[PDB]
DNA sequence: CGCCCGCTTCGGGGCAACCCTGCCAGTCTAATACAAATCCGGCAATGGAGTCAAGACCAGGTTCG
DNA sequence: CGAACCTGGTCTTGACTCCATTGCCGGATTTGTATTAGACTGGCAGGGTTGCCCCGAAGCGGGCG
């Protein structure tokens, strides 16, 4: 029926592309955990972020020292969790006894 | 290297990539399987079109909008993280994943023969069980440890085995004591005598059972000792319970893991070094089998022994996924979107690796684990090829997914669709139609067609005329049409030539570049002389119009692919301009003479004189135009401006009778003097009947004498000419023209007597089904000879229809006969002679039965037509690839060795008869040596092109044997010279040097071959020149000798013996299976026994193998021995075709040599290496302490040459793209780009015509005199 | 005694012309409950960006004494 | 030769309007995550017929430490 054409999702713009002066800009240098460096060029009046995702793709916090302690969350929620939630203490502890007199009955007799 | 591709190359250097690549190449880390968000239509963060990874969707815009302009350009917006720039770098940028688990590459596996089997000798059979999480390898394993705990746990073994007897002998005392139970409760009471032994009978049944239960464990555990004992690395433990308990009990002393990380564990403990010099000593020392799969072990070993190559990289950690825009998703108008199948493949392999990661996140048992980790192998498989190992991942409707490997492969790969055969702009087509008033470099063009080939043309031209204000009001000027256009489109067209392409361009001259000129209405008008070129009748067949742009462009096309400057054949130098059909009718009643005309010359006198002569043929015509003379009539003129033949002006004139000013008379007839005005003024008179033939001589002539201008122009005035005395020929069609022949009747009477004894005959028993069929076919072919005598004779010569035959136009003698007089005898289905036969002639109109029975073959006939030439093409692709590298480098060899010529063998009387096949096989060739006869003076000189004068010297000075160059002896390193290639056939001069006469030769040779039938066990058309160019075993196999003596001749069982006596003697050849199917080989008589026979003389009748001549008589009688059989099919076909193109194919098929000897250096027995490269690595080796390597020459078939070249671009893009990509992949092996497709794939210039550096650096300047004047 | 290798057969990948000409593929236990995120709708700090009115201010082309 | 003019803009000054642009701030909606207590325990299931060629794999008859 119609037509067929199609579009890219995105606008192709034509200016000119100069290359004379630009927005003068910083280099930061981020690091990951295993030694590796990256460099990321920012603008001048840039807020710029501690950490950032590098192009390895791991996790890479800035090469300034200072660690602004971002408050990793908690483990979302484990075993001993759901355990504990629907459980007590004391049965789980009469289990424990029940499971060590147990070993103990078979091994020593 | 350049990144961004600018055109500077001197390499393109493959190689099997390792992992600290490709997270090198990326620019980020894709780890979501989601593509677009589904309500705003914006790409995903970390998903498989996030701009922060793979650019852009914007020109110059962030993903958060808060840079907007050129001005903010190289900087990375610090909360949405996408780097602004030009949105074209989503078409290259690439991303990579992560793999949790560890995944070997499916090209390196699964493709015949196995990669990673030959590296680490494993079998594809038990290597398919590790990869695929089935079964258990065993890595590494201790040594020492194993050699004192050995006896430690043999000691502990023993201990079990002991222990086990220990209950074995509890359950003996145990069922002994039972049974004992058993004596003291069944002969203790009253019962029966079997009764009480059935317990019996139970209990020792029981011990038997117990005995094999406790034997069946010792039996276990004598297998795990066994297996414990035996154990090594690159072993197989499969039955998971034995390497559980294998492992649980003897968990030290050996590493043993399952599946691809236990291969990249392997890959880690390899040394390559002292494993490649073991199969060096192997093939040092070996034989048989053990020596084959070495030498086949040694090729990968040894590959990545020589390069930088680690093997670590084919197994694979970190994929890497292709740029956005390359998997486009785009959406269509209306919301339906277009994925590109590649994106679901992606995510699946990110769907499976996430899942793979929680897995072993959250603590997950094995065989979760290890279905997880099958199935990222199968993902990644799927992504690399789909359909390659097991069944093919579908898709909806269920089709076939298309992978990376389908991106490559077949037909629609890259390499075939969009690499080489390009959608082009500035161009059109239309249908075509005839042209007669059209001169020879000009065509017809429609003027609605030309307004939208020249839009910039005109559009540039009428802003100029300001007749627009600008070009946008030009634009619309041209789209309304306003009639000022035309007259632009005139001065916008004039001297600027356009291509006419028609496809199926079978060879050269498919494309030729004519000068416009506008035409009123739609179809393309083309010139009536190129149709022969073309191969294009006007039954509804469509031309494509190209149009050259740049300065090169329409100087190549004006030079060139001018009309008028291809006149011959590319291939036998016979003219294509030569006018055919109609033409030559007309022609041909316009010199044809009649006697008893109106108007003749009789001498007759007494009462009154001659009234026969003519002044001048002003006066000629006079009378002609009054109805007194005939054209055709035999008169006696006196001519001014014509150059009388040869005897006639040695006669009147001797030696310098310069025609302009003489006069001569001549017996001739009208037509032909106003024929013989239509050549040029040097040319002499002709006085004859124009034959086709005729005119092919006439024009052949004229073509080697005389400049091209004066051929183009000659030929456009025959053309008038013929058309304009064809329609005054009078050549119709009626069915009162149609004679039939007035003793038809008896013939076939007489036949019929013949044909009804021959089955009487039958049915009296006295001969078989078969024979009778054969004595019926004999019957009615001379019958059908008999027909076709009587009418032959009967017609007369102004009858049209023979008319048009016996001039030459069209049409064999038997399309009369059939339309006439007998059909004859009409094929089966299978191909054998109905035996009935046709009786009818089409005008008498056939029978029901009758016109059933012709049905068959020519149905037969139209199925063979179409799948021939399917061949027929595919066979000039394949030679083209093969000879894409003879191209003329330098001016000459100068050599001196050179093949000899048979040039006209010796009379048994004694003359020189002239061989018929000379004009392929003598002319067109440059003489190494020099014609010298009965100690005389020299005859031709060394290097000389030998036409047609020289060749009549030496037939007149007595010689038989030349010996001439050949273009198989040219001594030149990368293709041939000039003078060994001799006369360019489409030129008439010397070759140029920059010509690919490669190409050439095998559109030449593949060019004609659609018609090419077969026959009535030998191969006898296209298929037996294929298998000799693929030098095949032939079907009816022939063996040749191998020494001079008699014949040791032998009727075996059903089938012969045959052997050579030898006369030295040695050890006598056998030839023992030689079918009684076959006949033996006649010469001169038929081969008897006790007959001296030749050293390579044939023994039975046949195809001989290309192989075994080569093998016994060497390259010489080979290269002869191919030359003579395939121009042997093109003869019978009557195809003239000049034997150098032949040799052309034939001097690639015999360039490499085998290795039967390494010698010391480098070459690995049974591989084949280039010539070249031998001898020159000979003469390195020859110093530093001398040894050779021992070199024996091959003759290897057309795909196989091709297949193994230097470049694997070409290779890659010829055919089994997956398997030379993967093994160039492994040697590393460098293109440097020198060849001939390479350059039209990448875009740069090819080295060929007037691409090469002694044409394309010339500097042109203006002279210093015309710079003063000026 | 069990041990190994030469021909045979079975299987398996690759290829089989070229122009136009076409145009959009499937299916089921079902919901609550809550919280973070996102978004959007409406005043409320603006001060910057534009707009008009008025005039002061020249210093030169137009006319009277 | 000078007086007076009126008009080319040239520029500024001040007063007024409008309008984007954050900034809270609260409700709407949107997306993610968790949780449902009788028992329920190893897939559908389809196609596939060309012919030829080259090569590699499995196997069977043949002899042998
Ligand atoms: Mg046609
Ligand atoms: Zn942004
Ligand atoms: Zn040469």
């Amino acid at each position: 029926d119609r037509v067929l054409r199609g579009s890219r999702l995105g606008a192709v713009s034509y200016e000119t592309d100069r290359n004379h002066d630009l927005a003068p800009r910083q280099i930061a240098r981020y690091r990951t955990d295993n030694g590796e460096e990256f460099e990321v060029p920012f603008a001048d009046d840039a807020e710029i972020p501690g950490t950032w995702l590098c192009r390895n793709g791991m996790e890479g916090t800035l090469i300034e020292g200072d660690l602004p302690e971002p408050k990793k969350v908690k483990p979302p929620r484990t075993h001993w969790d759901m355990l504990l939630e629907r459980r007590s203490i004391e049965e789980l502890e009469e289990l424990l006894k029940e499971r060590l007199e147990l070993i103990r009955s078979r091994r020593r007799g | 290297g350049a990144m961004l591709d600018v055109n500077f190359f001197d390499e393109l250097r493959i190689g099997l990539a390792t992992a600290e690549d490709i997270r090198q190449w990326s620019y980020g880390e894709v780890k979501k399987p989601e593509t677009i968000n589904y309500r705003t239509l914006k790409p995903e963060k970390d998903g498989l079109f996030c701009e922060k990874i793979f650019g852009p969707t914007r020109d110059w815009e962030c993903y958060c909008g808060k840079y907007k302009r050129v001005r903010f350009k190289g900087i990375i917006c610090e909360r949405c993280g996408v780097e602004v720039t030009r949105a074209k770098v989503r078409r290259e940028r690439m991303g990579h994943i992560e793999l949790a688990a560890p995944v070997t590459h499916i090209w390196y596996f699964k493709g015949v023969p196995s990669r990673l089997g030959y590296l680490l000798d494993l079998a594809p059979k038990d290597l398919e069980k590790i990869i695929y999480f089935a079964a258990y390898v065993i890595t590494s394993v201790d040594e020492e440890m194993r050699h004192n705990e050995l006896s430690t746990l043999e000691a502990e073994m023993a201990v079990e085995r002991k222990a086990v007897e220990d209950q074995r002998d509890g359950e003996l005392e145990a069922r002994a004591q039972k049974l004992e139970a058993d004596l003291a409760e069944l002969e203790a009471e009253g019962a029966k005598a079997d009764a009480r032994r059935k317990v019996r009978d139970g209990g020792e049944r029981e011990m038997r059972q117990i005995r094999d239960r406790a034997q069946r464990e010792l039996d276990r555990l004598e297998d795990i000792w066994s297996t414990f004992t035996k154990l090594a690395p690159k072993q197989l433990i499969v039955d998971e319970n034995l390497y559980r308990e294998l492992v649980d009990r003897y968990g030290e002393y050996f590493t043993g893991a399952m599946g691809a990380e236990s291969i990249q564990k392997l890959i880690e403990n390899f040394d390559i070094d002292a494993e490649a010099e073991s199969l060096r000593d192997v093939i040092r020392n070996g034989k048989g089998q053990k020596k084959l799969r070495a030498l086949k072990r040694l090729k990968v070993v040894a590959a990545f022994q020589q390069s930088g190559n680690s093997p670590m990289g084919m197994v694979l950690d970190a994929v890497p996924v292709i740029p956005p825009e390359l998997r486009p998703m785009v959406q269509l108008d209306g919301g339906r979107f277009a994925t590109s199948d590649l994106n679901d493949l992606y995510r699946r392999v990110i769907n499976r690796n996430n899942r793979l990661k929680r897995l072993i996140d959250l603590g997950a048992p094995e065989i979760i684990v290890n279905n997880e980790k099958r199935m990222l192998q199968e993902s990644v498989d799927a992504l690399f090829d789909n359909g390659r190992r097991g069944r093919p991942v579908t898709g909806p409707g269920n089709r076939p997914l298309k992978s990376l490997s389908d991106l490559l492969k077949g037909k629609q790969g890259r390499f075939r669709q969009n690499l080489l055969g390009k959608r082009v702009d500035y161009s059109g087509r239309s249908v075509i139609v005839v042209g007669p008033q059209l001169k020879l470099h000009q065509c017809g063009l429609p003027k609605l067609m030309a307004l939208e080939l020249f839009k910039p043309f005109v559009m540039k031209r009428l802003v100029d005329l300001n007749h627009a204000q600008n070009i946008k009001s030009a634009k619309r000027m041209v789209e309304r049409q306003r009639p000022q256009v035309w007259d632009v489109l005139e001065e916008v067209i004039a001297e600027h030539p356009v291509l006419l392409n028609r496809a199926p361009t079978l060879h050269r001259l498919g494309i030729q570049a004519f000068e416009p000129m506008l035409v009123e209405g739609k179809a393309i008008q083309l010139h009536p002389l190129v149709c022969e070129a073309f191969n294009a009748d006007f039954d509804g067949d469509q031309m494509a119009v190209h149009l050259p742009l740049s300065a090169e462009a329409q100087a190549e096309a004006r030079i060139l692919m001018l009309s008028s400057n291809n006149i011959l054949s590319p291939a036998s130098g016979r003219p294509l301009a030569m006018p055919r059909l109609d033409m030559v009718t007309g022609l041909y009643y316009l010199t044809t003479e009649v006697p008893g005309d109106t108007g003749e010359y009789q001498p007759a006198s007494g009462d009154h004189p001659e009234t026969g002569v003519y002044s001048s043929p002003a006066e000629a015509i006079m009378a002609a135009d009054r109805g007194v003379l005939s054209v055709r009539a035999k008169i006696k003129v006196r001519l001014t401006q014509l150059r009388p033949p040869v005897e006639i002006e040695a006669e009147l004139f001797g030696h310098s009778g310069w025609q302009p000013g003489d006069a001569w008379m001549a017996e001739t007839t009208l037509g032909r003097v106003m024929f013989n005005e239509l050549l040029p003024l040097g040319y002499p008179f002709v006085n004859k009947q124009m034959h086709k033939k005729v005119q092919a001589a006439i024009i052949n002539d004229l073509a080697e004498r005389y400049p091209m201008i004066v051929v183009a122009q000659t030929v456009d005035k025959l053309k008038d000419a013929g058309f304009y005395w064809a329609t005054r020929s009078g050549v119709t069609v009626s069915m009162a023209d149609v004679l039939v022949p007035p003793r038809k009747k008896e013939i076939l009477d007489h036949y019929e007597e013949r044909a009804d004894k021959v089955e009487k005959q039958f049915q009296r028993g006295a001969l078989n089904h078969d024979e009778r069929n054969e004595a019926l076919v004999e019957i009615w072919k001379e019958a059908t000879d008999e027909v076709g005598q009587a009418l032959r004779e009967h017609y007369p010569d102004d009858n049209p229809i023979i008319t048009i035959v016996d001039s030459g136009a069209t049409g064999n003698f038997t399309q009369t006969r059939t339309l006439a007089g007998m059909k004859g005898l009409v094929t089966n289905p299978k191909g054998e002679f109905i035996p009935r036969p046709v009786k009818s002639s089409f005008r008498e109109g056939l029978t029901v039965l009758e016109y059933f029975i012709n049905t068959h073959g020519a149905r037969k006939g139209l199925a063979d037509t179409a799948l021939r030439t399917a061949d027929s093409g595919y066979l000039t692709r394949r030679l083209v690839d093969v000879s894409q590298d003879v191209i003329v480098r330098e001016h000459d060899c100068q050599t001196e060795r050179g093949i000899v010529v048979e040039l006209a063998e010796r009379a048994p009387d004694g003359t020189l008869i002239r061989d018929p096949y000379i004009e392929t096989s003598a002319y067109a060739r440059t003489l190494g040596t020099d014609a010298v006869d009965e100690a005389g003076n020299v005859i031709v000189e060394r290097g000389q092109d030998l036409g047609d004068p020289e060749i009549d010297a030496l037939l007149a000075a007595g010689i038989t044997q030349v010996k001439v160059r050949s273009v198989l002896t040219c001594a030149t390193s990368t293709g041939v010279c000039a003078t060994c290639y001799g006369r360019s056939m489409a030129t008439g001069k010397l070759v140029d040097i920059g010509e690919a006469v490669g190409i050439v030769a095998a559109q030449s040779i593949g060019e004609p071959g659609t018609q090419l039938t077969m026959r009535t066990d030998i191969t006898g058309g296209l298929p037996r020149v294929q298998e000799l160019f693929e030098a095949r075993v032939p079907r009816g196999k022939a063996p040749i000798a191998d020494v001079t003596g008699r014949v040791r001749l032998e009727d075996g069982e059903r089938f012969y013996k045959i052997t050579i006596v030898p006369d030295d003697g040695g050890e006598e050849v056998v030839y023992d299976k030689i079918s009684k199917r076959q006949r033996l080989r006649v010469f001169k008589r038929v081969l008897s026994d006790g007959d001296h026979v030749e050293v390579g003389q044939q023994l039975m009748e046949g195809s001989a193998d290309p192989h075994e001549v080569l093998r016994v008589q060497g390259p010489r009688e080979v290269q002869i021995h191919l030359v003579r059989e395939v121009q042997e099919v093109y003869r019978a076909q009557g195809v003239s075709i000049h034997d150098k193109h032949i040799e052309v194919i034939v001097r690639q098929m015999l360039r490499r040599v085998t290795i039967i000897d390494s010698g010391s250096t480098e070459f690995l027995p049974g591989s084949l290496i280039d010539r070249a490269e031998f001898e020159a690595e000979n003469r390195r080796v020859v110093a530093e302490g001398g040894e050779p390597a021992a070199g024996r020459p091959v003759l290897m078939g057309i795909t196989k040459a091709s297949l193994a070249t230097d470049s694997w671009l070409s290779a890659a893009s010829f055919q089994e793209t997956t398997r030379v990509l993967t093994d160039a992949a492994i040697n590393c092996r460098s293109d440097k780009l020198n060849g001939l497709k390479e350059n039209v794939i990448i875009g740069k210039l090819i080295p060929a015509g007037t691409g090469i550096n002694r044409y394309r650096n010339i500097a042109v300047q203006p002279t210093e005199e015309a710079r003063a004047a000026a």
